[PDB]
């Protein structure tokens, strides 16, 4: 798993290497209501129950 | 002119400030960090490596008895034996075939190879800090170098800069460590004269050129076997050794913030805590006065793509007129987008090109260009790629930052709710002063 | 075996403690402080010295315009005046009659002198601590030398001693300080880079075999006088030189607690405060069994004399009867009275004769000889002297420490109206009950 600030791996001898998440998501910020909730939850999960 | 900033501690992502002077025009400048340095403060105590035991040849007495003295060798040890019987090649030793006796002694000194193969303890103290810096000053590169604190000052083309002191004090090492070859640990090493038999601190001593030894290994004598002359002893194993077998991970594959470790001199590099402030002194001679710079009249923004990526996904192009040929800067007036380009070339009717980075789901803001500001507006989609390499150059966002769609349907909601209170609360009043005036 | 016990920071004063363990003679032990010493952790900042100004020859040139270009030495400083006209011994020098020029030109170096007279700064750092002490150990006196901490141990007759750690860490030294051939002084000095042209750190190098020199002193060159060759100059005056001038009192006079300062290396000595733990193991062969040592039958006390001054102002003669010749260790069981012998020699029917200490005006105190107790007691009369010239080698006293004639009267004063309260009460419970039951 990669969390928000980073992974590091290291295999061998060799140099590590570096990884970091990015945004993706399979709603969008426009149009119907029940597309926007699922749009904030997938990048926000824990927040968006409390405050709805 | 005096100025002061806050910079981040994070390295290999460029920022922006804004110099004002009332009569003359703006000033942007562009910092970037490249490397920050720990260092402690180190005292030895001691070190350590392997022994080796000495044993001398032993004595045969025959038809007698034989003593030994004390002497003050380290782990020294005498023994007597009766009821020997030597042999050699030829045949028996001696004549008497009783009444014999033998006598044997040790002790343990310190190996040559100490020289070359060994491991030393260190006590920590506090650390100081360094650090050294990129500055885009009027169109050329400049790099600084300076201690991380407010009692160092330089000068580079007529400019003084000051840098610290650092806003944290956190630091991976703790009182005690212990170097060899490379690798730093964290270990409670035993006090001075007061070893073991079977671990790290077997054999002491203060410096590699010394002469005192002190040494708590086991060391028995036992009979010898018959018909044979030898030394037979049983003892404690090495410690030294036994610690290289089993030491496990060293400090640079387990320290957090992504701290990295080396030992010649003992250093860390590039740990990401804190923030860093900055003081800049820029001489009068540097400006220019706002009749000599050009003047811009009219402008217009439009916005053809974005997407909310990591990197610089967005393109703006803004139309001018221009008073006269010139130079000008470009800066935004807004904290969530972040704009590469420090200036441009103005000249006639024409327009210009930029790029932006931004998290917002519907992007609004305004950009100064010679004193004018300018509105645009946009929106953003988002992108396919799963995983990077490289961190973001942008800001987190807030809870005011929220899509207008999504902000026109809260106002709905709440306000239609609203009503039905109002509108009951009126029916109330009326009833209850209605029955007040009756009575 | 182990045995712990605590001793205040006082240089010149023995103390003594009792070891008592089941099925051996009790003993005594002495001990007496002679040095403790602090020595901080130092890095080098900068040094100062004087400096020295370079001037060459003039340049003439008639019927001419002059002109000269920059150089980067520090404080360069170049002009040209017209109107001149030099006069020389043998006559005018040169044939025109107007338009004559002369150059100058001066610059700052480092003196060299500096390797003998500069003053260097400093930053402080946590300092360590160690001790020396004297042990009265098996009719002989000992010496152990430690460090003041928990991770040192040593070995003297087959008795280890660990001493520390030490109860307080104040110590008389403050961040930065400033070393001047045996004198120390606190003093904020000003940073790198940023000098004044008149106080302490005109100059500032980094070594004094650098060859990179900081200034910030003033230098304009004035006009030449009529008919003569020469060039004047105005400066500031050396910074350096006033402050040997003005410096005042060094550390030695000015800091409390009657510390001494020593600066090669930089160090504190005897510092009275504060407290230190001690810690003593003792092998069984020392030991002597009760059963080996003489038996005491019958005890008495008489004391001649009596004055409570600072020194040994006590006698007391002591009667015994003893079963056969050896030692015997003596020890007060009180705290306010204390006692100097440590050990006596007993034979047959006789008698043997202290000295004792005490602030008490009213003596009374027990004394163990050998596991058998006696009590004594007498009235002691005040000194004559005023003052003395070291300090007292007992206790204080308390509130509770009160002579035997003032305490008898505090008892009759109060035990007296308490009776009266006493009375006075019973006659108004009699009379309560008679009303309550008579109604
Ligand atoms: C979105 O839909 C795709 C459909 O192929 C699926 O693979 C993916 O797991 C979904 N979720 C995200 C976060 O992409
Ligand atoms: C190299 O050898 C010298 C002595 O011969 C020793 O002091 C030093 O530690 C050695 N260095 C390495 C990396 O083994
Ligand atoms: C040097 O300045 C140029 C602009 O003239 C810039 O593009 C370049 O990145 C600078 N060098 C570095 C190492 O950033
Ligand atoms: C003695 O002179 C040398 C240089 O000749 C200097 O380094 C040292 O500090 C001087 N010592 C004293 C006590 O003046
Ligand atoms: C040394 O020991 C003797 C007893 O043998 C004692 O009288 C003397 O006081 C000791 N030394 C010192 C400096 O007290």
């Amino acid at each position: 798993t990669v969390p928000t600030e980073g992974l590091e791996v290291t295999w061998g001898n060799n140099e590590p290497y570096k990884y970091w998440p990015q945004m993706s998501t399979n709603g969008t910020a426009h149009g119907h209501p029940h597309e926007i909730i699922l749009y904030y939850y997938e990048l926000y999960p824990t927040m968006t129950v409390v405050i709805v | 002119y005096e100025h002061v900033t806050v910079i981040p501690n994070t390295v290999g992502v460029p920022y922006k400030t804004l110099v004002n002077r009332p009569g003359y025009s703006p000033m942007v400048l562009e910092m970037e960090l490249q490397s920050v340095t720990l260092e402690p403060t180190l005292s030895l105590d001691y070190i350590t490596c392997e022994y080796k035991t000495v044993i001398p040849s032993p004595y045969v007495k025959c038809c007698g008895t034989a003593e030994c003295k004390d002497k003050s060798l380290p782990d020294y040890s005498c023994k007597v034996f009766t009821g020997v019987y030597p042999f050699m090649w030829g045949g028996a030793y001696c004549f008497c075939d009783a009444e014999n006796t033998q006598l044997s002694e040790a002790h343990v000194e310190k190996s040559e190879s100490c020289k070359t193969e060994f491991a030393s303890a260190y006590r920590a103290h506090t650390a100081s800090a360094s650090a050294k810096l990129r500055v885009l000053y009027q169109g050329n590169n400049i790099t600084v170098a300076a201690y991380a604190n407010g009692d160092h000052a330089v000068t580079v083309k007529d400019a003084k800069f000051v840098v610290g002191p650092m806003s944290s004090a956190w630091t991976p090492f703790d009182n005690k460590i212990v170097v060899y070859k490379g690798d730093v640990y964290n270990m409670d090493y035993p006090p001075f004269g007061a070893g073991r038999p079977g671990q790290f601190g077997d054999i002491q001593s203060r410096t590699p050129e010394s002469k005192d030894v002190y040494a708590n290994t086991q060391l028995v004598l036992q009979r010898p076997a018959a018909g044979t002359v030898h030394v037979p002893y049983s003892q404690a194993p090495s410690g030294f050794k036994y610690w290289l077998k089993e030491r496990g991970a060293s400090l640079q594959h387990t320290a957090p913030f992504g701290c990295q470790i080396a030992t010649n001199p003992v250093r860390a590099v590039n740990c990401a805590v804190g923030n860093i402030p900055i003081s800049i002194d820029i001489p009068d001679a540097a400006f220019t006065r706002v009749v000599d710079a050009p003047s811009v009249t009219d402008m217009s923004c439009e916005v053809p793509a974005c997407t909310h990526s990591s990197d610089f996904g967005g393109v703006a192009i803004i139309k001018y007129t221009a008073s006269k040929k010139g130079k000008c800067a470009v800066h935004s007036m807004t904290n969530a987008v972040t704009i590469r380009e420090a200036d441009v070339e103005v000249e006639g009717n024409s327009q210009l090109q930029i790029s932006f980075s931004t998290a917002l789901a519907s992007a609004e803001f305004r950009v100064q260009v010679c004193s004018t500001q300018v509105h645009c507006a946009a929106a953003c989609h988002p992108p396919k790629d799963h995983i990077v390499n490289y961190p973001a150059s942008h800001t987190t966002l807030g809870v005011q930052d929220i899509s207008t769609t999504a902000m026109s349907w809260v106002q709905k909601i709440t306000g239609g709710v609203g009503l039905i209170v109002a509108v009951a609360a009126l029916i109330l009043i009326v009833v209850l002063c209605v029955s007040f005036s009756r009575h």
